[PDB]
C-alpha cells in the first residue's frame, strides 16, 4: 500500500559520477525506511550493496555509497565502471513489509565491441535416422548484444523453419544466441547448400555447410 | 550545547539550542547575564572562546560565532560569552530576544522578561553617560576565571530522535548514533528496554508508536527547567558560573548643578535636571522634617531652613550643607 | 506589483513599489497585516511564494526575497506574505517602516501609523509572554487558502514613463514597451489620442510638454488611493484577502497570584503584578458596588466584603469568590 519509484534507465560513461534515486509515494523517505539497494547482473545474479540507508554490504566497492537526498533515498556510484552496468533495485521498509522499486537499468560506457563467433553444425546422423535434420547455428561472444540471423538454403532465404533465441548475457558480459533450422530427413537430402548469416555491428559473417 | 523549547522562536514554540532561560536584568550597568541552552565558547575539543557550538541534530556544530545577536527593544551589545552563558549590554526592554545566524538560516530565540536599568544614584536615568561620579554599582564581570558560585550541571535525560526509527522494508528500524544507548519498545509487545546497537522491531510497524530515545550521557548539561530528567541518578557535574555579580564602580550618573538662591532662612532653588532626580534633605534639628521628591520637570522649590542647618542632595551629586542664621 | 508614492521614502516622498497602504495594527498578537503596492509571492509566472516581484521601471523584477525588513520602533518579525500583502509580528510603534534590499540599494518605504498591542485580558502587557492562559484573541492567519473577504482589484490607470519620449534628432520620439498602448499628444497640435507603436512627434520638440503614458492593462492592480484611475471602466478583478482576522486563542497573559489576607469582613490584599492589571469586583448584593482600577504599581488594597459574598478578578486569571460571614 506504498509505491517505490525509480528512474527507468540511466546511461553514463566509465569514470563518471551517477546518482540513482528511490521515491516513496507516501512521503519523504527517512532513516526508518532503511533504504536497501540491490544489484541484478545477468543470470539472475543478486547481491546487496547498501542497507539501512548507508551501510555498504561487505565486499562492495567503495565507489558505491547511499544517502538521503531531499525526500528520497539515493545511491551514488563515484567513478562508475563498465562492470557496474546492471539493474539496481531499491527497497523501502514500511513498519511491517518491504516494497521494492521497479529497478533502474544502468548502462556504463566500456567493453570494446566484440564480433560474434559463429558455428554451423550439420544434422547429426543419429538424427537423420529419425527422418529429421536440424542445422544449429551458434553465435557467442558478441557485443553489443544485438544480431540478425538469416538462413539461406540453396541460395534462397529460408523464411519458415527457423527459430532464433533471444540474446542471453554471458558471464564476461558479452552475449550469445543460437538459431535452429529444422528440415525433414528428406528436405535435408534435397537441397544442397545451407548457410547461417549473422549480422553484427555492421559486419556480416556467413557460415556455410556443404552436404 | 543543550537544546530546549524556545517559547516564541520566530514563529512560535520551536526547540532552539539557544533556548533562553534565566534572564537576569538585575544589575545596573546596562548589562544582562543570559543562559542559552547552547554552549558556545571553545569548540567541541580545545580552542578559541570566540567560536560557536550549538546542537544541530543530535550533534554539535562547533564553528564560528560570526553573527550573534542578543537584542531587546533595541539591539544589545555583547560583552562576553563563557560556557552556556553570555553577558551583553542591553537597554531596557519588556522582552529579551536572542539569536545568531548560522548562515543558511536566522535561527533565533526570544523570551519574555521585564528588564530595566536604573543606575545606582538618586538620578533615574535610562542609560549610562560618559561622565559623572563613580559609585558602587552592581554589575557582572567581563571574565571567566571565576568560581564565586557554581550551579548543578548533571546529565541530560534522553531526547527524542525519530530520524532513528527508519523502516526495515516492513518493520520499523531503529539505529544508533555511535553505539549510544537507545531506549526502545513500541505500543505493541517487542524489545522492552533497548540498550543496543541498531535494532529492528519484530512486532510494531508504525514509526509513530515507538520509543525513539537517546541516552547519550557522555556529556552533562545545564539543569534547565526545559530538560527531561535523567531518571537514573544525580550524576556529578558541579560547574561554575563565570559572570558573578561584582561590586564594580560603574561610570555613573550626575545631575546638573543647582541654582542656589538666598532668602530669609529659606532656600529658593530654581532647578533644572537632565533626568528624574530624587532630591531629599534633612533639617538637622531633632525634628528631622525630611523631604523626598523625584524631580524630572524643572522646578523652583523651597526649603524652610532652620537656625542650625539643613543639608541638600542634588542627586548622587554629593550632599551640600547650609548655615541659615 | 503596483508602484505608488511612498511618503517618507528614506529621504522624502519617492515612488516605491513597496508603498505602504492599509496598515492594520488592529489585532492583538503582536501582528500587523500590511499591503505593499508590490506583489511578492510567486514569480511573474508560477513558482515559490518565497520569491520577490516588485516593479523596476515599467517592468517587474521577480527574484528572491533575500533581505526583507518590516520594522517599527524595533525590527519586526515577518509572519507570511501572499499577494500584495504581508503579515509580520511587530512591537508597538508610532510609525511603520518597511523595506527589502534588492542588493544594489536599500530601497525601503516608511509610513505613519499608530500601533499598539494590547493582549486580550485584563493585563495590559506590552508583549506576549511564553506562558499564561489562552483566551480568545483576534489575530491574522499564517495561511493563504483564504476567501473570507475579497477586495476590488481592477485595472491600473496609465503611468508616466518619460524614458519613452526620446528625440528623433529634432523631434520628440515616443516608443512602446511591447506594443502596449501609449496615450500621446503634446501641448502643441499633433497626434491627439495615441494608440500606437513607436510614434514620432511632428509638432512639438520638448520632452517636457508631451504625454508619456502607458495604458498597459494586461494585469490588474490593487485599488490604492495612490493609484490614478483607469478612466475607461471598472474592469473585473475581484480578488481575495489572505490574512483574514481569525479567532485564534493567543498564547496570552497572566498576572502573578495575589496574597490573600483575612480580616473581619474585609480582604486585605497585598498585591504585586508584572504589568498594569485591571482588577475589578462585584459585591453580589443587589447593591453591586463594583470597583475598577488598573494596577501596575504593587499595592495593598482593601475590599469591604459583605455577608453573602464578593468576587475577585486578578487580571485574566479566573474570577475568585469569597464567603465573608
Amino acid at each position: 500500500q506504498a509505491v517505490v519509484t525509480q528512474e527507468s534507465a540511466l546511461t553514463t560513461s566509465p569514470g563518471e559520477t551517477v546518482t540513482l534515486t528511490c521515491r516513496s509515494n507516501i512521503g519523504a523517505v527517512t532513516s526508518s525506511n532503511c533504504a536497501n539497494w540491490v544489484q541484478e547482473k545477468p543470470d539472475h545474479f543478486f547481491t546487496g550493496l547498501i542497507g539501512d540507508t548507508n551501510n555498504r554490504r561487505s565486499g562492495v566497492p567503495a565507489r558505491f555509497s547511499g544517502s538521503l537526498i531531499g525526500d528520497k533515498a539515493a545511491l551514488t556510484i563515484t567513478g562508475a565502471q563498465t562492470e557496474d552496468e546492471a539493474i539496481y533495485f531499491c527497497a523501502l521498509w514500511y513498519n511491517n513489509l518491504w516494497v521494492f522499486g521497479g529497478g533502474t537499468k544502468l548502462t556504463v560506457l566500456g567493453q570494446p565491441k566484440s564480433s560474434p563467433s559463429v558455428t554451423l553444425f550439420p544434422p547429426s546422423s543419429e538424427e537423420l535416422e529419425t527422418n529429421k535434420a536440424t542445422l544449429v547455428c551458434t553465435i557467442t561472444d558478441f557485443y553489443p548484444g544485438v544480431v540478425t540471423v538469416d538462413w539461406k538454403v540453396d541460395g534462397t532465404p529460408v523464411t519458415q523453419g527457423m527459430e532464433t533465441t533471444q540474446p542471453s548475457k554471458q558471464s564476461n558480459n558479452k552475449y550469445m544466441a543460437s538459431s535452429y533450422l529444422t528440415l525433414t530427413a528428406r528436405a535435408w537430402e534435397r537441397h544442397s547448400s545451407y548457410s547461417c548469416q549473422v549480422t553484427h555491428e555492421g559486419h556480416t559473417v556467413e557460415k556455410s555447410l556443404s552436404r | 550545547p543543550y537544546i530546549a523549547d524556545c517559547p516564541n522562536c520566530g514563529h512560535s514554540r520551536c526547540d532552539s539550542p539557544i533556548a533562553i532561560e534565566e534572564v537576569r536584568g538585575d544589575a545596573h550597568a546596562g548589562v544582562i547575564r543570559i543562559q542559552t541552552s547552547a554552549m558556545f565558547g571553545l569548540k567541541t575539543d580545545g580552542v578559541d572562546l570566540a567560536y560557536m557550538s550549538f546542537m544541530n541534530g543530535k550533534t554539535q556544530k562547533s564553528i564560528k560565532i560570526d553573527n550573534l545577536h542578543v537584542r531587546t527593544s533595541a539591539p544589545c551589545s555583547l560583552v562576553s560569552h563563557h560556557g552556556y552563558y553570555i553577558l551583553a549590554q542591553c537597554p531596557p526592554g519588556d522582552t529579551v530576544t536572542v539569536g545568531f545566524h548560522d548562515g543558511p538560516n536566522r535561527h533565533t530565540c526570544t523570551v519574555a522578561h521585564k528588564v530595566e536599568f536604573r543606575p545606582v544614584g538618586r538620578e533615574k536615568y535610562r542609560h549610562p553617560p560618559e561622565h559623572g561620579v563613580e559609585l558602587p554599582c552592581n554589575r557582572y564581570t567581563h571574565k571567566r576565571a571565576d568560581q564565586g558560585h557554581y550551579v548543578e550541571m548533571h546529565q541530560p535525560g534522553l531526547v527524542a530522535d525519530h530520524s532513528l526509527l527508519s523502516i526495515h522494508s516492513a518493520k520499523v528500524k531503529i539505529t544508533v548514533p555511535s553505539g549510544a544507548q537507545v531506549k526502545y519498545y513500541c505500543k505493541c509487545p517487542d524489545v522492552r528496554e533497548g540498550i543496543t546497537s541498531s535494532d529492528h522491531t519484530t512486532t510494531c510497524t508504525d514509526v509513530k508508536q515507538c520509543r525513539a530515545y537517546l541516552i547519550d550521557n557522555k556529556k552533562w548539561v545545564y539543569n534547565s527547567g526545559r530538560l527531561p530528567r535523567g531518571e537514573g541518578d544525580t550524576f556529578k557535574g558541579k560547574l561554575h558560573v563565570p559572570f558573578v555579580p561584582v561590586k564594580a564602580k560603574c561610570i555613573a550618573t550626575l545631575a546638573p548643578e543647582p541654582l542656589v538662591e538666598h532668602k530669609h532662612r529659606t532656600l529658593i532653588l530654581h532647578l533644572h535636571p537632565d533626568h528624574p532626580t530624587l532630591l531629599t534633605t534633612r533639617s538637622l534639628g531633632s525634628d528631622a522634617n525630611p523631604t523626598r521628591q523625584w524631580i524630572e520637570r524643572p522646578t523652583t522649590v523651597n526649603f524652610t531652613v532652620t537656625g542650625e542647618g539643613l543639608e541638600y542632595t542634588w542627586g548622587n551629586h554629593p550632599p551640600k550643607r547650609v548655615w541659615a542664621q
